[PDB]
């Protein structure tokens, strides 16, 4: 019997939107439909969000979510005001009943429907 | 004998659009490496395709008329053993492996027939 | 008496296929026969699967299996939908009754029989 | 037909071994046999193995009296015509991808030389 | 009274061969006599044996033995099927009654007698 | 056809030992025997052994009465046209690299005899 | 005397194909470094090889007729002490070590025979 | 024949030592002796060691009255002809790979010088 952290994930839940992009192109012109779903999750900070140095300073908040629902990389997660690309340090205890990912705020505005 | 592939364009190939077009480029090893020979086929209503096909290495492409580009259906190696009345989606599944060199060793059969042709040529003199 | 973690490995088991490739070549043309066996194992994530940056982004899931059966490097392990090359951070407590390995998803499709 | 194998399993010391568990498993979707299809056979007294094996591509494993894992002897491939009364050793030596290809190469060269000799003799008689 | 981990080493023992090479040369031509002894030890994996990248991939198993008998660097240890050069991360609690070393499988075949 | 071995296992001090067990494991599968087909034979009184060995290829290991593991005695490639009343030592030596040092000693030996011949010849001419 | 190696190609050398071919390249140190002399031998039926061999450093290769390339059986150093009626698989095990420089010191025997020749040439004058 | 060694072990202070445990272990597969074959001997009163040592390649280890590990004095090599009544020290100094090779070099140079002297004397008489 595979251990299932699922029940150990409900208490800490939070509502959040999980979107994915399925890019569409004709004659090499970019359009992006969206797929958004209300999914369960839990959020903690992932890399303490610092200020990098460049020609202009920039900063991207990091969150790392858990959920009972599967989360592929090429998906975004919005919880407060800015979606996070599910890019890094993710791991799928899918057979153990959940999965986790870090998150990168896409400083672009949130993909509502396009 | 040369094969005749036919069916209804369907599933991953796409909707049965009654204008869909296919394109086969054949790699006929001509003199030094090979020669690519193109051929474009269109479809009747209901997305129906029906066309004969020579033997050898064929790369099949698919696209709709008025579309922007093709779609790589993929390679195939029609040999003297593939079924004749077969659909395209089915044939695409029998892609070309690298067994071709071993297939070269089919020449033994040719060898034998040459041998027999020599034999039944020499004996008649008596 | 060498300690044997074997019994401490059964509970967490999972069915999985263990394959190996024995390449065959004539006149330097590559063909690959396959050897596949249904083997016991247990799977956890190994390196939290991130998104690397290149001309095109890519990502390979990491799993690290344990089993009572020996697992050489040049072998793949399929558990859900994509085999993993048994490449890294592996260790053989063979005399202790099991062995472990990290895993690299070969983004190639799974080697059924070739 | 589905060939049958007879042999007497002998340890290196002239003492047969009765309790050998041989495991034949198939990994090709071949007529009346499926991928990863397993089966076992236990040797009778005197260390003599006999069984009819359905043809296809079958890899064979051994387990001696008591063994943790399974020892891999190799992978035979049996076709429609293949010597019926055969030991398993001459099955594996004569039927395995490396050995199969190399036998094919051997045969191709033999046939080619035969053809050349026949052609030259025909020329000499003509 | 110096503490002596020796008794805490017997349970985990394993038979193993400890060899050393004493190279001999005349007119700068290499020959190698061998000295092999059956010695007590205990084996664990040392660096989880990975697959390095090069023109050709290679991998060398790592083991790290303990024993009550002294083990100099220029010695090999065979336990299953391939001797290990006693190269790295070794330490001599000789006054404490044992010593330890990592091990490097010499992909050369095992030095039987030469 | 199988070969037999009789000998006395003298200890390094010219003292025999009736407690050693000699194990052979098949190198590679050969007629009637399979890969990794182990077998062990206990020694008899007086440090002597007399046992039958099949042809084929075999790792040979031994273990002494007080030993814990086996010692890598070597590997032998026995076949037909080898003498049937052969001891184990000579079989190993005939199918293993000659030890460096025994060759060196034999060289020194023939060298010493030659040198003595030369010196006595110089004495005789003088 | 020059040796004569013979046997039946078995085991790791491969199946006893009735057409298998071998090739020995001998490194005869001619003037400055050496000269390589090739010689190809073929086999009778049943995979049987039988051929004499000169003394010195020989590299043996194996391949089947119609195959794509050889297989490195390996080096060997046939000396004046290797057995004459020996199989090839057995001899391959007695590969060339770097004792050759110690072997060069067998010139002591030659020196002695030269000394004895000088003595038994000088003495007769009386 | 198998030589016998006899001496009196002496501590650096003129007092013999009775309780010495000498271990001889061979490490060459040699006639009537096996690889890694061990054997012990305890000196009797007066600190006198005497034993017939079978020949081959034998490394010799000391353990004094009480010792954790074993001191390695060296590795003798004994052949068919080798001085029968000999101490162990003159065995090890005169039989060890470094010493064996260097003795061979010495002997070869001696023989060569003898040969040249004999040849020059023969020329002078002729």
């Amino acid at each position: 019997m595979l251990p299932n952290m699922r029940s150990a994930l409900k208490m800490f839940e939070q509502s959040v939107l999980l979107k994915s992009v399925e890019t569409i192109r004709v004659d090499f012109v970019d359009d992006i439909i969206i797929t958004a779903t209300p999914i369960r999750a839990v959020v903690q900070v992932a890399d303490k969000k610092k200020l990098n140095l460049d020609s202009l300073d920039w900063s991207k908040q990091y969150i790392w979510v858990h959920s009972g629902s599967k989360m592929e990389i090429g998906q975004f997660i919005e919880w407060h005001g800015k979606d996070f690309k599910l890019v890094a340090a993710g791991d799928d205890y899918s057979d153990y009943g959940y999965n986790a990912w870090y998150g990168e705020e896409t400083l672009k505005p949130v993909l509502v429907s396009s | 004998m040369s094969i005749q592939v036919t069916g209804i364009i369907e599933g991953p190939l796409g909707t049965p659009s009654p204008g869909i077009t296919i394109r086969v480029v054949s790699k006929i090893s001509y003199r030094n490496t090979y020669r690519l020979s193109t051929e474009d086929y269109v479809t009747t209503t209901g997305g129906a395709y029906d066309f004969q096909l020579n033997e050898g290495f064929h790369k099949i492409l698919i696209r709709y008329r008025g579309a922007s580009s093709f779609t790589k259906l993929g390679d195939v190696s029609v040999s003297d053993q593939t079924p004749s009345p077969i659909t395209l989606i089915n044939l695409l599944e029998s892609s070309s492996p690298k067994a071709l060199v071993v297939k070269l060793q089919e020449l033994a059969d040719e060898a034998s027939e040459s041998a027999q042709s020599a034999s039944d040529d020499a004996d008649q003199v008596t």
